[PDB]
């Protein structure tokens, strides 16, 4: 996918664009797991 | 006894208030939005017989204790009710001090402001949370959608809106509510079954019936041929154990309850089905958003968990939409939590703590602060 | 031995079955809806000692013969009972062949269909009336109201509904029942008087008590100051001849029986008073129907014949209604017959014979015919 | 009143409107007497 | 009992005659779960066919009565009473109870009353409730042996309930409100 | 059982809930023995 690395290296907020670009309607979830990590 | 804090993802799911934390994964709070009054007072030794522990126990006290939503119509008629509702939360199931954990606030549109005004300040004072912040339940699901473009159909705990959206971009003008609540379906169910040979009015009687819907009541895509099916279809002709121990028998209702969401005639409502609410919204949407919708036809609302939900959704939109365009309604199974989930996200969205309702900000601007450039 | 026919205006007034003809003016039939069983059977020479001639004689046989409504709760538990009830009617007091006189049928809502299904066919076969036709007792009174707009409060023989209406236009959604029956008041009366020094349980004991209510028991507009009044008011403190010959003494009951229709607390019922049933109905009504109601606040139901009936009706609606609007409840003295009267009208409504239940129509469509596009 | 003549000359069913217009909630009764005549 | 035994060959009316008879019930009179097959049993069952010493010194003989006394509590026909058996009083009560209290009852089907100390008391209780109750639900009538004292016991409790002396009827309270005081907000 | 210690440490009146929770329909009895002690 690279969505992992791309989003980690995505522009800080535009993980919006990258997640929802690569099908990740759960940018919500991408960040929420990243938050269970960073929560 | 830990690091900075966890925001308090508290969600009064239109029927149940529910919550976890920021970054949480499951709302650790879930339970009825009712208050309960016993009647008789058999003179009973001792005490412990609360008037109003509804929370999640009172249904244990169902029958004698009556029922009270404060937000009855997604409309908080009363608050101290909801107040101790919160305290119950924060101190029995949240069993947690508000004062040190932030929280985002779940709300549907259409609320006269003072509702939030009051909720806000009192949350500070009674609660002194580090800071609060409100957010439209609708919007909350929206991010909970993450398909930042497209409408979402929010027919949830007991709520109903259409939420046209477009990479986060939603048109309130096109946005709408359907007063319908699974409670409403509940209603017509009572209507029918009772008149059909049943005497079913009591609060927890409503409890059983709502259980009935959410466990067995469904809808078939079609009606009229579906009607003929009903005319003799024995398979549906199934009795369910009434939790007295009776086995309530069931037929055409199991579906003839919900479907009226497309025809309030049955609720007699002047309104129109959810689907064409969607469709007139979309037509309101720009010329070619509509395909966006079609890919983004996000349903929301668990009570709508019934069969075929999309099945119809698509079929009628078809019946209305140009086959030119390709439709796709969107509805996760987990639509209850979805709203909670996206709220957990936003609040948990670290890059975003600037928004939370600070004690001070209120203080200087009182509650009215909340309104402009903030909610 | 005459011209075409007279429809058979047969009315099972929730307590008594009653009837005349189309265009009639007085239901020539009126009598209890009970069945009666003796116990002992003293070995008695000869015969003529019917088990079940209740009709209007059995109360002569009260005591030994027990009591049986088939429609007990406005719910026909049994029919052959009611069957010979009819025959009694048609052959002793109607003493008339069904087969050649049409009849409209009196019914309250809430009935599972097969009740009417069965009643219908059997009325054809056992009865071969030229044709029948059913009609909601509620609606029957309604035309019996002739104020085609406005609700009617039908608390009658033993029944209770609210009947919002509007030049014939009624909203079933807003329409309701109150399980209360003058029988119910009967009940609490037995409760009180007995516990208060009396031993009053027996079937015709209930007979006497119902007589008591319908002759003397009343209500005072107010309660609590009315309560103090009761505290020493000697005028009410009146004993009535118990039909044994005793003179049952009476005080606060005479009114503390019925009034609970506004507070089932006394019946302990979860329900709410008749008045606010009216009011929540009306609020359900459109914005400005409400004044229509206010002019059309038609009570119905003779057992409710008590004092002040409207007196409260208005006072509380006031207490709830905007004085902006001007209220007027409507209740003829003759509310028992009213329902009969309007039925006599409709059935007697020559321009309307198309509706009657024809033997054939049933025949081709069996009873199920009755339902769609007909009743 | 003229309700008599008006209703006799009222439109056949809308004796409804005329009776209940001229206060005759007993269009019911107007017809029931008319029926004791025509019953 | 007096009715039967007397008409059955006995002359038993006197006050303490009633004394003996009540003694008879509370010592020997019983009930069998069933009746009609139980009736046939009675038709020849010699075991029951037992005479008891009449406290004059006579030995009152006993058969079908020993049970055909109490059982009518379910059929006042025998007392000719218009009423109905205790059991279905229970059942119509319970049906009056909320939808699912009924299982509560079933676990809480507490009998009370020593004179009812007879055999099978629950035996029937359950069997008929069964006959009426949905087997869905599981019944359990409750009756300690010590039901006479039970009432006394719980009263000893409540009154003995120290946290509760506020309720007792004080001379004064009456005095100011006479007896009528007793009624509202007190008994 | 701990019903002893729990009820002694039960909330003062809700020995109701604790006794009848732990099967002690004789909260009646629990208190009556506690009363023969405190009677």
């Amino acid at each position: 996918e690279d969505v992992w690395e791309i989003l980690r290296q995505a522009p800080p907020s535009e993980y919006e664009r990258i997640a929802f670009q690569y099908g990740v309607t759960d940018l919500r979830g991408m960040l929420k797991r990243l938050k269970g990590m960073r929560r | 006894d830990d690091e900075e804090t966890t925001a308090l993802v508290c969600d009064n799911g239109s029927g149940l208030v529910k919550a976890g934390f920021a970054g949480d994964d499951a709302p650790r709070a879930v339970f009825p939005s009712i208050v309960g009054r016993p009647r008789h007072q058999g003179v009973m030794v001792g005490m412990g017989q609360k008037d109003s522990y509804v929370g999640d126990e009172a249904q244990s006290k169902r029958g004698i204790l009556t029922l009270k939503y404060p937000i009855e119509h997604g409309i908080i008629t009363n608050w101290d009710d909801m107040e101790k509702i919160w305290h119950h939360t924060f101190y029995n199931e949240l069993r947690v001090a508000p004062e040190e954990h932030p929280t985002l606030l779940t709300e549907a549109p259409l609320n006269p402001k003072a509702n939030r005004e009051k909720m806000t300040q009192i949350m500070f004072e009674t609660f002194n949370v580090p800071a609060m912040y409100v957010a439209i339940q609708a919007v909350l699901s929206l991010y909970a959608s993450g398909r930042t473009t497209g409408i979402v159909l929010d027919s949830g705990d007991g709520v109903t809106h259409n939420v046209p959206i477009y990479e986060g971009y939603a048109l309130p003008h096109a946005i709408m509510r359907l007063d319908l609540a699974g409670r409403d379906l509940t209603d017509y169910l009572m209507k029918i079954l009772t008149e059909r040979g049943y005497s079913f009015v009591t609060t927890a009687e409503r409890e059983i019936v709502r259980d009935i819907k959410e466990k067995l009541c469904y809808v078939a895509l079609d009606f009229e041929n579906e009607m003929a099916t009903a005319a003799s279809s024995s398979s549906l002709e199934k009795s369910y154990e009434l939790p007295d121990g009776q086995v309530i028998t069931i037929g055409n209702e199991r579906f003839r309850c919900p479907e009226t969401l497309f025809q309030p005639s049955f609720i007699g409502m002047e309104s129109a089905g959810i689907h064409e609410t969607t469709y007139n919204s979309i037509m309101k949407c720009d010329i070619d958003i509509r395909k966006d919708l079609y890919a983004n036809n996000v349903l929301s609302g668990g009570t709508t968990m019934y069969p075929g939900i999309a099945d119809r959704m698509q079929k009628e939109i078809t019946a209305l939409a140009p086959s030119t365009m390709k439709i796709k309604i969107i509805a996760p199974p987990e639509r209850k939590y979805s709203v909670w989930i996206g709220g957990s996200i936003l609040a948990s969205l670290s890059t975003f703590q600037q928004m939370w309702i600070s004690k001070q900000e209120y203080d200087e601007a009182g509650p009215s602060i909340v309104h402009r450039k903030c909610f």
